């Protein structure tokens, strides 16, 4: 269960097994109008850009907690 | 009572925007990892902030560090109350002034070397009114937030646009300095700290209880150790952290006096103590005023040790006070000190670990910045036998290195370094092993 | 003069001050520290001072708390003032009359503390002798310090007296103490509700349970 | 800056006219070994010297003796500017007169005792207001020139006229003592110096840095 | 994801979400051959039968690890 | 390259079925929590066990237990090989026997006592040949496995058939008794034991390397601390976990002995050593003797002193000997044997901490039946400066208590206890009461 936030601040949730490499959360993003390329999945405490994350590591071996809340940034 | 109250205790993770609860809890109350919390206090103050879970975490308690303490009024042991503020807007507009005492000497635009990276791609829920504080550049500023976007909370986030107006603003009667010293400051005497919180929790925080109950509170609490383990720190700490009144008396200082003066003095500051409990007096350097009979030469000094046991012995129960003397060993001292209505407690404060000084390390380097070369465990590891003083001025001598190198550089137009400078200066691996090598 | 010798905190003022009450006599401390804080003759004024007052309001009993304080052995009285004080104390003893219906008790830690002066025919003539208690008698202690507090049934004195060796009184009733101020504590974390800094009833509900003295004999 | 800055070092050559450059920095400045170069300081005061080669000099660092130093009004540590002065015309007329402190008790011609040899054959450059000290009779008398031929700098060489007109001036409150006790007045103790230095460094000559600093610096 | 052990040794593998309660994987098991009532589902190291806790706790909260053998034996 | 091959390191889980791996590892290797391994080892010897994850695991090592180790025929640092082994049928019948030595004075019904609850439920991978460890009774009975069902391997199931026929094996000479002394018996010296491991490894595992390198390996380490800290215990272990010939030298023993009676003993001790290298000799009581010259009275004492400096210095680097010793304090024993050659090198065996503690009594606790009351963290806590030896006797006393109290039951028809009995028989807490309170 991840909490991404968009630019705008709205909360989008979904679930994903941790088994689910890091690319089915990119593909999520990816569903709304947040590319890879003009959009950053960042993470706080820890602080982290989990977009530059390997895509085929599980959900487990990028260090995603259970729940985990995120944000998203345009890279510009 | 009601779930959402919770018991204030220390904090495992020193960012200002985060508190932590045992998972059970935050199921219990259905909070997710990162959810913005509001949490009510004191002074019917409030603070907004970001929730974790902690392992260690008591399923009663809440952690939280000393800059969310301050914001609700509250201090270590209180009671407050959360709920959940999932209406939090990515605010637009937010300004924040420094607090005059912080900014003495700092020549800076804050932002850049404060505001900026403290906030950047944090998402840090703030509050009107809140005073936040960011270290860097060899000291800590603390900021006052005197208006945000939405009126009550606010999340600053990348478009959020950060004003400071640049007028120091006084500090109210209220607001205490995050620069006072507290359990934060104190590394390495997690169990021997315990045992003193413990001992002075009921007196200090609950004196009222003893008008109530016959039961007798410690009066006396004795501090042994070598020199440079932080018993003046913890004295302190203890005080601040409670809230007491806190008066010190130095060996050195009363025996400097001529005859009753010193005495006086002594009478004084329990007096003083006394009026202004619940009261810490810490005596350092007790060795000074109150050696054994053998090495108590000439009958001035004796006067002055009989003195301190009858102003011991002088204080009631319902005065409040507890007194906290510091020595190298017990056999320092005359052993009267030592008895059933006097210093009846004693907890030694000892050389520490690696792992403590490691945690001493992080403390004195906390306003540094730090080059990626720097391996504090290294440098914990090699301190063998370091005590706390040791490391302090060790990470002195490396910040003052790294200035000395760079003042050379600073040959060009360049001012005495500056605040930005300084902020920009790193100490580096080699700034430490200068110093180690020294 | 009745000497009490034994070690810090075997009951020597309790037991003074007990029987000052039991046969209703005027009780005077004087506290060697605090005469000694006092300056050349404040010292050997406060000294008479005790004694005539005591002359005055007699049936009464002196005690001099740490009489080694204000007596030491002439080896270790360095300086003269020190002498002084003895001298004045040994002469205030010598200078009761058998009519004056006082009793001198003091305490020390051994005979050998103190000038032997004090104890010749005239002055500190009795010796008694407040060693550390028996297993029996540390029961009867906990028992006194135990009096007023509500303990839960779990609680075994009969453990706690066998187990602290070498406690004397002192020991036993801060023991006690520390024990009661433990479940203060642990109750004052569930008072978070509404309740004020305990109360004379919760305070009265509250019991002191074994675990609490374990935490206190653990410390 | 620009490469002509350099810091002020010790001076390995205790002679009054020489400083001292790493030769790569000498390349670089394109300066040959005995060029006049023309220093300056604080308090826009200058100063020409000759300049030589040290292999332990850093090349950000220059090396002058303490007479050097006082005449540019700086002190070690600090940073001067260095210019090259190929203008220097051997000058006519120098008038030099000494400081009324040194001069105490000397009774001498100034000229034959002190001047003379100071200058004699050393082809030193020197400029107006300049204040150097010559050793000799067990004592270190300090003259000022007050005017030379050339009116900024001239070369006192052999047919240079060295005047002494025979009245000591007095010294100016900028204007040190070289009898004062300096580094060079130490040896022995190199190492021992260096950190002593080291640690005065920050606290006595950058005393502001810690307004906006919070470390604390040795006591 | 629990790979179950059926009382002859046959490895059954499913995946569930940790919010899932555990009466999901309960119906699991009763979807083969294996009632609550005439099987119980053991867990080693650590040591526990998980057909005893509460189906309505989350299988994070039943302190179910992201991978567990676990064993079926006839309640008999 | 090969991925398979891991080193050999301590074990976290005491239990014998259970090796660890780094998550990374066990995904790399395709490995499932609880997954039947097989491990191979040297003299072609095979073992299957349960994988789990540890997290301070390194990715190259795997940990396994003392068991595991000598099955593989291994020690520490050695490498072996990891292949998943999901063939594993529960199988249906096996045969276990007893080791001789483990089994003298037992006087039960081996299965309910021993075998039973080891396997019940456990769902254990057992392989023929296999040499297994069962704690209880105040014992440790060692059982090999005969047969299996299926030839190889074999997972015992609720249904396995487990049969004990009743004649104890003996002991062959590759097999090492698991009461033999390890680091898994020490606790508390964690820092200092690694120190010492690192000393031994090249000159105890390694010996070779000297052949080929001029480099010097330490010669003579002096463990320092107060008695009961476990010294005797440390050498021991470093020897039998290297695998290294012991030779025990008691200073009592030496000075028992009349004049050059001693110095050959001594020179016998050294030879001996020698000839059976790689050696560790451990000296017990070294300040008996090679006390200071002060006070040394008599010339015969300062003889066996002159001899042992001779014999150490005498040691070539070849020799692959090193010699512990232990003492109180460095100011104990003449200077000289802190020399260049000599003890060069000292490791400080402190009194524990309250964490260490705890250890101490779970290591002296491992073969006894403890009540659900007993709470080995009280009495971790409660112990203050005790020392091993002090925890071991507590354990001790208690375990007799509990007995008495038993014995006194037993006033029926029983007999002395029994090994069933003794098996039967919990020590309480109350029982640790009794000890602490004596
Ligand atoms: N445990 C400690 N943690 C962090 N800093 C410490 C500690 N002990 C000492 N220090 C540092 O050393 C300084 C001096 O120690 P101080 O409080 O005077 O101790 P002591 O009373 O033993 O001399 C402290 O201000 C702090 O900088
Ligand atoms: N025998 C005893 N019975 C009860 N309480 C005792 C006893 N001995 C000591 N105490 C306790 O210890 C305290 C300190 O002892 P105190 O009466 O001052 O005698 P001392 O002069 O030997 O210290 C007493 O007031 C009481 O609280
Ligand atoms: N290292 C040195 N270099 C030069 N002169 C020295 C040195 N050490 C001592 N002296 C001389 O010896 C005299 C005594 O020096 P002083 O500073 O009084 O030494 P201290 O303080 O050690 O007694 C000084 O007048 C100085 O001339
Ligand atoms: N660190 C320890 N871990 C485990 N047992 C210990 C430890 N220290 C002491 N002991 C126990 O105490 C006994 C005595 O230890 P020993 O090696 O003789 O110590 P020393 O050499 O210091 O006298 C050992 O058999 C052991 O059971």
């Amino acid at each position: 269960k991840l909490r991404i936030r968009t630019p705008s601040g709205e909360f989008l949730e979904r679930r994903f097994l941790a088994s689910n490499k890091l690319q089915i959360v990119f593909d999520f993003v990816a569903s709304k109008g947040f590319p890879w390329d003009e959009y950053k999945l960042l993470s706080t405490f820890p602080r982290r850009d989990v977009t530059q994350l390997d895509p085929n590591k599980s959900l487990l071996e990028v260090k995603l907690f259970p729940q985990e809340t995120l944000f998203l940034e345009a890279k510009e | 009572n009601r779930p959402n109250r919770l018991i204030v205790d220390e904090a495992i993770n020193e960012d200002n925007s985060v508190v932590s609860l045992s998972q059970p809890k935050m199921d219990e109350l259905q909070l997710f990892r990162g959810d913005t919390v509001l949490l009510k206090g004191k002074k019917r103050r409030e603070a907004v902030c970001i929730v974790l879970s902690d392992d260690t975490c008591s399923d009663e308690k809440i952690r939280m560090n000393r800059v969310v303490r301050n914001n609700l009024r509250v201090r270590l042991g209180d009671v407050i109350s959360i709920q959940p503020c999932p209406d939090v807007k990515y605010g637009k507009r937010i300004h924040v002034l420094p607090i005059d005492d912080t900014v003495e000497g700092i020549t800076g635009n804050l932002f850049e070397v404060y505001l900026k990276p403290y906030f950047l791609e944090a998402y840090r829920p703030i509050r009107k009114g809140d005073i936040f504080l960011v270290r860097g550049g060899m000291r800590a500023v603390e900021f006052k937030v005197v208006e945000t976007d939405p009126s009550p909370y606010c999340i600053v986030a990348p478009d959020t646009v950060i004003h400071c107006e640049g007028e120091p603003i006084k500090r109210a009667a209220a607001e205490e300095s995050l620069n006072e010293v507290g359990y934060d400051d104190i590394g390495g005497c997690r169990k021997q700290l315990a045992q003193i919180k413990e001992m002075v929790e009921l007196p200090l925080r609950h004196p009222a209880l003893f008008k109530a109950i016959g039961v007798k509170p410690p009066r006396g609490i004795l501090l042994y150790g070598p020199p440079g383990t932080g018993k003046t720190l913890i004295a302190r700490a203890v005080a601040n952290e409670t809230g007491a009144f806190f008066f010190l008396i130095n060996g050195p200082e009363i025996m400097s006096k001529l005859a009753g003066e010193s005495e006086s003095n002594l009478r004084k500051a329990f007096e003083e103590a006394e009026k202004n409990a619940p009261a810490i007096i810490f005596i350092d350097e007790l060795d000074a005023i109150a050696p054994k009979r053998e090495k108590t030469h000439g009958e001035v000094e004796r006067r002055i040790v009989s003195q301190l046991l009858t102003l011991m012995d002088g204080l009631k129960q319902r005065a409040h006070v507890i007194v906290m003397a510091a020595t190298n060993r017990p056999n320092s001292i005359d052993p009267a000190l030592r008895r059933f209505g006097r210093f009846d407690r004693e907890v030694d404060i000892g050389i520490p670990d690696a792992t403590g000084r490691l945690e001493i390390l992080q403390i004195h380097t906390k306003n540094m910045k730090l080059a990626d070369d720097v391996d504090l465990e290294q440098v914990a590891n090699e301190t063998h036998g370091h005590v706390g003083a040791d490391l302090a001025a060790l990470c002195s001598e490396a910040a003052l290195q790294a200035i000395r190198k760079k003042m050379d550089l600073i040959d060009l137009e360049d001012e005495t370094i500056d605040a930005e400078v300084m902020n920009s200066l790193a100490v580096t691996m080699d700034d430490f092993r200068w110093a180690l090598s020294q």
